[PDB]
C-alpha cells in the first residue's frame, strides 16, 4: 500500500490482468486460497442458467522473467460485494491498489560512507521481517533422446555417485515434490550410453591391476545450477506416445 | 562527495560556539574536548601546534 | 497542505527530527529528515549477476 | 563439498596475490588497477571509495 | 564513584515498561543508556517458532482445503508468534482444530512449561466446516536472529519432508528508549536519573531483561578485570 | 607486507628492471635453488623478493655474480 | 549459548607512554559499546590531579610581570596547564621551584620529592632573559574530576584526567570456524602519570563498579 500514491493505481491494478474482478456483484458465499464462489444476487441474474459465479485462481505459478505471479483473496466469507469490486489481489496488489514494493522509514544523512556515490543503507530490521524477501520460479528440463549409439535413460541407478546424494530421489528416478536441494543435487537422473573409452598406458594398467569394468554409460544427469537453492514445487513427465512410461509418469 | 562535505563541516567557524576563543595546548585536547561535548566542533580557538 | 497535515499530528512542522546515533549515543548536529519513502527492488538482484 | 579446511588453505593463496579490477568502458589506463582482496561475507565486490 | 541502584518499574500498559534507575553521576546517564539500549536490543535469550509441521502439506508453497490463507502466511503468521518457555530449550506446541472461523494461539494445546502472552494472535482462517488443520510447531530458545540458510548444513536428514524451516527472529525486544533527566539529590547538586523505556513482545520481564543486560556486559569487562 | 614499492624503485631505477629483477629472485626462491636472505612473514614469494630488493642485497649485479659463482662451483663439481 | 569472551592480546606500546590494545573475539556490535563506553569513562570520568595553585614568589596578583621573562603571567599559566603531575600516595602536596640566570625553567628544577613524580621534568614553563631574577614559586595540586575552572575552586585553569586521546577501531575478524565477527583497536595517549594498561584497567574497574550494584552471577 503506496502510502504516497496517485490515485492512479486503482485503474492500473484493477484493469490489468492479473487480480480478480467480480463479474457479477453479490453476497460471498465461500472463500478458499483456490476459489472463490460468489453467490449471485436476484436481480443481477439471469433467468435461464442460474448457478452461481465461480473464480478460479491461480496460485503459484511461473511468469517470464521468473518471478512468481500469485493470487491470494482478500474477501473473507460472507460479505457483500459490488459489480466490478476486486475479490483477489494478484501480485504486487493489495485490496485492488498497486503495490510494487514496500514502504520504509529513510534518513538523508551521510553514514560513515556506506552510502558513498548512490548506494543504500538498510537496517536489518527490514531483512529479519523478511519484507523484500521475494520468491522466484526458475524451470529447470531434462530432455532424454534418442542417439545413434543407443537411447538414454532416466533411472535412478547413477555410475559413481554416492548413495547419500541418491536418497532424494524415488524408486523411478524423478526427485519428490518438495525437497529442498542445494547446488549440485540430481534432480532428474538420466544416463546416456557411450563406448569405445580408449584408454591409455598406465590407466589400463591399473584397470588390469583391480579389474573395475569401465561403464558403458556415462552421467550425463540434470542438476541444480551452481549456487542456488529452494523447493521442488511442480514435476512434469512429458513422453512420446507408443514409449513405455515410467512409474512416476 | 562525503569526504569532502565533512571536511567542509569540520573546518568552517561560526562567530558563537561552546568554547569561544578559549585556548588549547594542542590537537589533542582539541579531540579531547570535541568528544566530550564541553566545546563545539567550529569555534574559533588560539591552539599551540608545532 | 503537507505543514498542515503534520500539524495533525504531533510531528515538527520543518520536518526534520533530531536524530541519535547507535553507536556513540550522542545527538548529531543539525536534525535530519527522516520520513516514509516508497521504495522498491529492482530485479537485478546479485546471485543472477555475479 | 566446500569443506570447513579449505577456506584456511584459501586465506593462505590470496594473502598477497593482487587481482585485476576492470571497468567496462576501459577509456583511459586507470580502468584496470590491482588489489589485494579481502575475503568477504557477501556477493558484491567492495571497492575503496577514492578509487 | 556512587554507584547506581535499580528503583520503581512502572509497567505503562501491557507490554512495555519504563525501568527507572535513579543514582548516576555525570555522564553514566548517557553512557549506560546507550550500552544498556544496545545489550538489549541485539542480543537477548528469547524463543520463537522455527519448525513447522502441517498434516496435509508437502511444501510451503502451496494450499490446503477450507484454509483461505496461502502456508507461507500462515508461517509468517507462526514467525510472529510469542511464546515463552519455563524449563526446556525446545519444545513442541501442536494444534489440532476444526470448524468455520479464526484459528488462534489460544488454540494450542495446553503444556504446564509453556505459556502463550497472546491469545488473540490469529494464525489462520477456516472456511469448509470440514477442513481440520492440524500442525506440529517446535519452538526453540535462542539468541539473536538465524535465518533458515544457515541451519541446514548438518540438515538433520531432512528426508521427512513436511518439517518446514521457519526463519526464527529469537529476539523478544522491538524497542528500546531511554532518557536521561537531572535526579534532585539532598546534597549533591547534579546526579543522572535514567529510564529505560522498553518494548517486548511480551516473553521478558524487564528486571530480569536489564539483569541479564548487564550481566553480559560486565562479563565482557571482566576479560582483564577482574572479581570484586 | 608491501603496499608501496617506492623503495624498491629507489634502489633499482627503471621502474621496469625491478619486476624483471624480483621475478628472477623469486624464481630462484620458489623453484627450490636457494632460500630467503630475509625474515619472511609468511609473505609470498613475490614479496620477499621484493623485500631482498629492499634491504640492498640483491640486484641485477649481484645476481649475476652469484650465479656465475654457482657455474664455477658446478665446474669445481664436476670432478 | 555462544557468549564467547574475547582476551586480551599484545598491549603495543609505540614509543613511550601511548599502546595500541587490539582484542580479537567479540561478537556483533560489542566492539562500539566497550570501545564508546570505555572511551567515556576514561575521557569524562577519571581520579586525576591536575594543576591547581601555583604561588610565585614575586607576583602580586595575576595580572602581573617579572623581570627577565620574555612573557606575561597568563601564557605562562597556560603552559602550565599541560604540566603531567602524579601523586603516588599523598592527598596534598606542595612543591617549589628555584630557577636563576639566563634560560628556560624547566619542569626538572621543581624541588624533589620522592613519591610526586613529574613525568616529564623537561617541561617548559617560561623563558629567563635578566640573569638577575631568580625566579622561584610554590605549586600545589589537588586532585579532581573532568574539567573545573577556579569558578567552582596565583589560582590556575586546569585539566584533569591523565589521558590525551582515546580512539577505538571496529574491525571485521575471521574465526576459525565462526563466519564473521568485531575485533576492537583502542589507541590511547596518556600524559604518562599513568602507564596506559592500568588506565583501562581503572576505567573496567570504575565500568564494573557501576555494574556491581543490580547485576549479579
Amino acid at each position: 500500500k503506496p502510502l504516497v500514491g496517485t490515485g492512479m493505481e486503482r485503474a492500473v491494478a484493477v484493469d490489468s490482468g492479473v487480480t480478480a474482478v467480480a463479474k457479477r456483484g453479490g453476497v460471498v458465499q465461500y472463500v478458499d486460497a483456490s476459489r472463490i464462489v460468489i453467490k449471485v444476487n436476484e436481480d443481477e441474474m439471469y433467468p435461464g442458467e442460474a448457478g452461481i459465479d465461480i473464480y478460479n485462481l491461480t496460485k503459484y505459478t511461473r511468469s517470464n522473467q521468473n518471478t512468481c505471479i500469485n493470487q491470494m483473496p482478500c474477501v473473507s466469507l460472507g460479505e457483500p460485494v459490488e459489480r466490478g469490486d476486486v475479490l483477489a489481489d494478484g501480485p504486487s496488489t493489495d485490496l485492488g491498489e498497486l503495490a510494487l514494493g514496500q514502504n520504509m522509514r529513510v534518513a538523508f544523512m551521510p553514514w560513515n560512507g556506506y552510502n558513498f556515490e548512490d548506494s543504500i543503507l538498510v537496517s536489518e530490521r527490514v531483512v529479519q521481517e523478511d519484507r523484500f524477501t521475494t520468491i522466484h520460479i526458475q524451470e529447470l528440463a531434462c530432455v532424454s533422446r534418442d542417439t545413434k549409439l543407443g537411447p538414454e535413460e532416466i533411472t535412478a541407478d547413477i555410475p559413481n555417485v554416492g548413495e547419500a546424494a541418491l536418497s532424494k530421489l524415488d524408486e523411478s528416478g524423478i526427485v519428490y515434490i518438495g525437497a529442498e536441494v542445494t547446488g549440485g543435487d540430481i534432480l532428474v537422473g538420466k544416463v546416456t550410453p557411450k563406448g569405445e573409452t580408449q584408454l591409455t598406458p598406465e590407466e589400463k594398467l591399473l584397470r588390469a591391476i583391480f579389474g573395475e569394468k569401465a561403464s558403458d554409460v556415462k552421467d550425463s544427469s540434470l542438476r541444480v545450477p551452481n549456487g542456488v537453492s529452494g523447493t521442488v514445487i511442480d514435476v512434469q513427465v512429458f513422453t512420446r506416445d507408443g514409449v513405455e512410461k515410467d512409474k512416476r509418469a | 562527495q562525503d569526504v569532502v562535505l565533512g571536511l567542509y563541516y569540520m573546518t568552517r567557524d561560526c562567530v558563537n560556539a561552546k568554547g569561544e576563543g578559549m585556548v588549547l595546548t594542542g590537537p589533542k585536547e582539541a579531540e579531547r574536548l570535541y568528544r566530550s561535548g564541553l566545546a563545539s566542533l567550529h569555534a574559533r580557538v588560539k591552539v599551540r601546534i608545532t | 497542505e503537507i505543514k498542515e497535515l503534520l500539524k495533525l499530528g504531533d510531528l515538527p512542522t520543518s520536518g526534520q527530527i533530531r536524530l541519535y546515533d547507535g553507536r556513540t549515543g550522542e545527538q548529531f548536529e543539525r536534525p535530519v529528515t527522516v520520513g516514509y519513502m516508497y521504495m522498491l527492488k529492482l530485479n537485478h538482484l546479485v546471485d543472477d549477476k555475479m | 563439498r566446500e569443506e570447513a579446511v579449505v577456506w584456511d588453505i584459501l586465506d593462505e593463496v590470496i594473502r598477497e596475490h593482487p587481482v585485476l579490477l576492470n571497468r567496462a568502458p576501459t577509456l583511459h589506463r586507470l580502468g584496470i588497477q590491482a588489489f589485494e582482496p579481502v575475503l568477504i561475507e557477501g556477493k558484491a565486490i567492495q571497492l575503496h571509495p577514492l578509487v | 564513584f556512587l554507584k547506581p541502584r535499580l528503583v520503581d518499574i512502572e509497567q505503562v500498559s501491557s507490554t512495555h515498561a519504563k525501568v527507572t534507575l535513579e543514582p548516576l553521576e555525570r555522564g553514566f546517564g548517557h553512557t549506560l543508556g546507550n550500552a544498556l539500549r544496545r545489550i538489549l536490543l541485539s542480543s537477548m535469550p528469547g524463543c520463537a517458532v522455527t519448525e513447522v509441521e502441517i498434516d496435509g502439506v508437502l511444501h510451503e508453497y502451496s494450499t490446503k482445503e477450507g484454509v483461505q490463507e496461502d502456508i507461507l502466511e500462515i508461517l509468517l503468521n507462526l514467525k510472529g508468534l510469542a511464546v515463552r518457555v519455563q524449563g526446556k530449550d525446545e519444545v513442541i506446541l501442536t494444534l489440532n482444530k476444526s470448524g468455520i472461523g479464526p484459528v488462534t494461539a489460544a488454540d494450542i494445546t495446553h503444556d504446564g512449561d509453556v505459556e502463550i502472552v497472546k491469545p488473540q494472535h490469529v494464525i489462520c482462517h477456516l472456511t469448509d466446516e470440514n477442513a481440520s488443520i492440524s500442525m506440529r510447531i517446535k519452538v526453540q530458545r535462542g539468541r539473536g536472529y538465524v535465518p533458515a540458510s544457515t541451519r541446514i548444513h548438518s540438515e538433520e536428514d531432512e528426508r521427512p519432508i513436511g518439517r518446514l524451516l521457519v526463519d526464527a527472529c529469537y529476539s523478544p525486544v522491538e524497542r528500546i528508549a531511554y532518557n536521561v533527566e537531572a535526579a534532585r539529590v539532598e546534597q549533591r547538586t547534579d546526579l543522572d536519573k535514567l529510564v529505560i523505556e522498553m518494548e517486548t513482545n511480551g516473553t521478558i520481564d524487564p528486571e530480569e531483561a536489564i539483569r541479564r543486560a548487564a550481566t553480559i556486559l560486565a562479563e565482557q569487562l571482566e576479560a582483564f578485570v577482574d572479581l570484586e | 607486507a608491501r603496499v608501496t614499492v617506492q623503495d624498491a624503485v629507489e634502489k633499482i631505477g627503471n621502474r621496469f628492471d625491478l619486476v624483471l629483477v624480483a621475478a628472477r629472485r623469486a624464481r630462484q626462491m620458489q623453484v627450490g635453488g636457494k632460500d630467503p636472505l630475509v625474515p619472511e612473514e609468511n609473505d609470498k614469494t613475490t614479496v620477499i623478493a621484493l623485500r631482498e630488493i629492499e634491504e640492498g642485497l640483491i640486484n641485477n649485479q649481484i645476481l649475476d655474480v652469484r650465479e656465475r659463482q654457482e657455474q664455477q662451483e658446478q665446474e669445481a663439481a664436476e670432478l
